[PDB]
């Protein structure tokens, strides 16, 4: 089974101090950010269950998730201050833990979940508002992941997607609040080594053309299996097989968009789980 | 409201009671949250398209209509000037013509809460019932009577958008006498910024939008073999079809 | 009913209609004899045209307000219909 609450929260202690070797001047930091993660996943498990949602389900993966997702942010980030470190942490947080929230009300309650464990292990007055709409990190605008500004990184999303618009396929859209917290949670995604995200949007939300226009930015290939009513397994088959060869044996470094109307059977589905 | 403010950044409006942006765009946020309340059953799987659709029949009905208003006080102003010329007995009778001077002024006051109701009724009505329409447009009304927009209390949808050489045309095909199925194929007809779905269980309409466009029209189903390419030779050469 | 809303609409097209008559004999025949007389005792008739549009105004606010009560009493009887309908319908 799971281990403790009490090994959990010293295993990532020794996972948080190697990752401090970074940031020695907090180097007396990594008990209290090993005993938050461990809270806040204790509290996650607790608050938001598979008796609301299915997807709802919390293991110590999101603590190693969390962990690696604050050292790549420290490896290739500004040298960090105390107020940095926290709020690094809390982005991560918010990514592993509350991204999978829906609605409102269980969104709200991290939120408050977040304040509370901050003020349990990590007593500062130096942090600021930490919902996810107003800590915005970003590698788009510095050369190091760092906390950015709004208005900085607005201007910056309106100057490229003209760009992406005039370049790529021409479709006008309003960039607003909640497009750019969007636009960074798919570039994280896009980013690590294993980068699968998938978006639950509704229609019309533009999940499908963020993700084109994030892709570009990173430089993918987007490839969008071209299925219909009269497609066979071997077509997606053949779609895949060019996809996977290009990506080794050319280096080509291809984003594959699936809708929920490609997947024709069991088996295109159970294709994409053995990717 | 972020978005639907951007759509209508264009700005033909003019003062009102009360801002005049500010309350077009409350209003359709308070109808699409009113219309899925209402119609949608079911928890949250639906969301954020019709309100695009509307605002985007809205800025399309609008300038029509704007401009269709300036044009007929053009019309009435061009007369006035030949009118004048002349100044003999009936004469100053349609010189008196202020009448119709002065009821320019409420009925551009309306436009802008009339265009409202038309393009919720080609975006939102299409698929409600006889009665789940009247009983939208209420709220719609009531929610019109709340803002400080002005819209005619004895207004007719089908009089609004439908034209008496195209009530007449679609008959002559053989759209059925009903009020209903003359919304309907306004609907159909009046916005073309998007395809079309018509259901009919008797395809009773797949002959009368036939008849509309004659020798242009080629039609093809879904399940025909020779569907994938006789789309493609009727999009190359601008073939009318129903699928 | 049907004729209120039908000469609502073409009194009104037929307004437009004779305005544009009214228009192309003026430019024609401002050179020639005075035959916009000729039309202006079409506009006479005109007199009876536009007011024609007031009396059916008039009538119509008189109209409404009792095909709106009338409306009530053929709900009672309309609501009692489809429930019979539906069950026969069901059969």
């Amino acid at each position: 089974g799971y281990p403790s609450g009490k090994s959990l929260s010293q295993i990532y202690e020794i996972y948080y101090k190697a990752i401090f070797k970074l940031v020695p001047e907090f180097r007396s930091y990594t008990e209290p950010f090993a005993r938050a993660s461990v809270h806040l996943y204790n509290e996650c498990k607790a608050r938001y269950s598979t008796g609301l949602q299915s997807h709802y389900l919390f293991s110590p993966r999101e603590l190693t998730r969390l962990v690696r997702g604050v050292y790549t942010a420290i490896n290739t980030g500004p040298r960090q201050t105390l107020r940095s470190l926290i709020r690094l942490w809390a982005y991560e947080a918010w990514r592993i833990f509350a991204d999978r929230l829906v609605g409102v009300k269980e969104k709200n309650s991290f939120e408050q979940l977040l304040y509370e464990t901050v003020d349990k292990y990590l007593p500062n007055q130096d942090l600021g508002n930490i919902s996810s709409t107003s800590l915005l990190f970003s590698g788009l605008l510095s050369l190091d992941f760092k906390e950015v500004n709004k208005t900085d990184l607005v201007n910056f999303i309106e100057e490229r997607f003209k760009t992406f618009c005039d370049e790529e396929l021409e479709v006008p859209m309003v960039i607003h609040e909640s497009m750019v917290d969007h636009i960074l949670r798919i570039d994280r995604a896009l980013k690590q080594v294993q980068g699968h995200m998938m978006l639950i949007g509704a229609s019309r939300t533009g999940k499908t053309i963020l993700t084109r226009f994030v892709a570009w930015l990173n430089g993918l290939k987007i490839v969008q299996p071209k299925i219909h009513r009269h497609s066979n397994l071997s077509d997606f088959d053949m779609i895949l097989k060019k996809a996977i060869s290009d990506c080794s044996l050319k280096e080509s470094r291809t984003c594959l968009i699936i809708d929920e109307s490609n997947i024709l059977e069991t088996a295109f589905l159970e294709r994409m789980n053995t990717l | 409201s972020q978005v639907a403010n951007n759509m209508v950044d264009v700005i033909p409006m003019e003062f009102t009671d009360f801002t005049i942006r500010d309350a077009v765009v409350n209003i359709l946020i308070h109808f699409d949250r009113n219309f899925y309340q209402k119609m949608k059953v079911g928890v949250n799987p639906r969301s954020p398209g019709y309100f695009i659709d509307g605002l985007r029949a809205l800025v399309k009905l609008v300038t029509a209509k704007y401009q269709d208003l300036q044009e007929n006080q053009r019309f009435v102003n061009v007369g006035l000037e030949k009118l004048n010329e002349s100044v003999k007995s009936l004469t100053f009778e349609k010189e008196r013509w202020l009448n119709t001077t002065k009821q320019f002024s409420k009925t551009s006051q309306e436009l802008i809460g009339n265009c409202i109701i038309s393009s919720i009724y080609e975006t939102y009505f299409g698929h409600l019932n006889e009665r789940e329409r009247a009983d939208m447009l209420v709220i719609l009304k009531r929610l019109l009577g709340k803002f400080a927009v002005k819209y005619d209390v004895n207004y007719r949808f089908i009089d609004y958008l439908v034209t008496l050489d195209e009530k007449m045309k679609w008959l002559e095909c053989g759209l059925d006498k009903n009020d209903y199925f003359l919304e309907n194929m306004s609907i159909v007809m009046n916005s073309q910024d998007a395809v079309p779905f018509l259901l009919d269980p008797s395809s009773h309409m797949i002959t009368v939008i036939s008849n509309y466009y004659g020798n242009k029209t080629v039609l093809l189903s879904f399940l025909e073999e020779g569907f994938v390419k006789r789309l493609e030779n009727a999009i190359r050469f601008g073939s009318v079809v129903i699928i | 009913r049907e004729d209120l809303i039908k000469l609502n609409t073409e009194y009104k097209l037929k307004l437009k209609n004779l305005e544009k008559r009214l228009l192309e004999e003026l430019n024609n025949s401002q050179g020639n004899m005075l035959e916009n007389d000729e039309l202006m005792v079409t506009l006479n008739n005109l007199k009876k045209e536009a007011m024609n549009i007031e009396k059916k105004l008039s009538e119509s606010e008189e109209f409404f307000p009792q095909f709106d009560n009338l409306v009530e009493e053929y709900s009672i009887i309309g609501k009692h219909s489809v429930k019979i309908f539906s069950m026969l319908e069901k059969f």
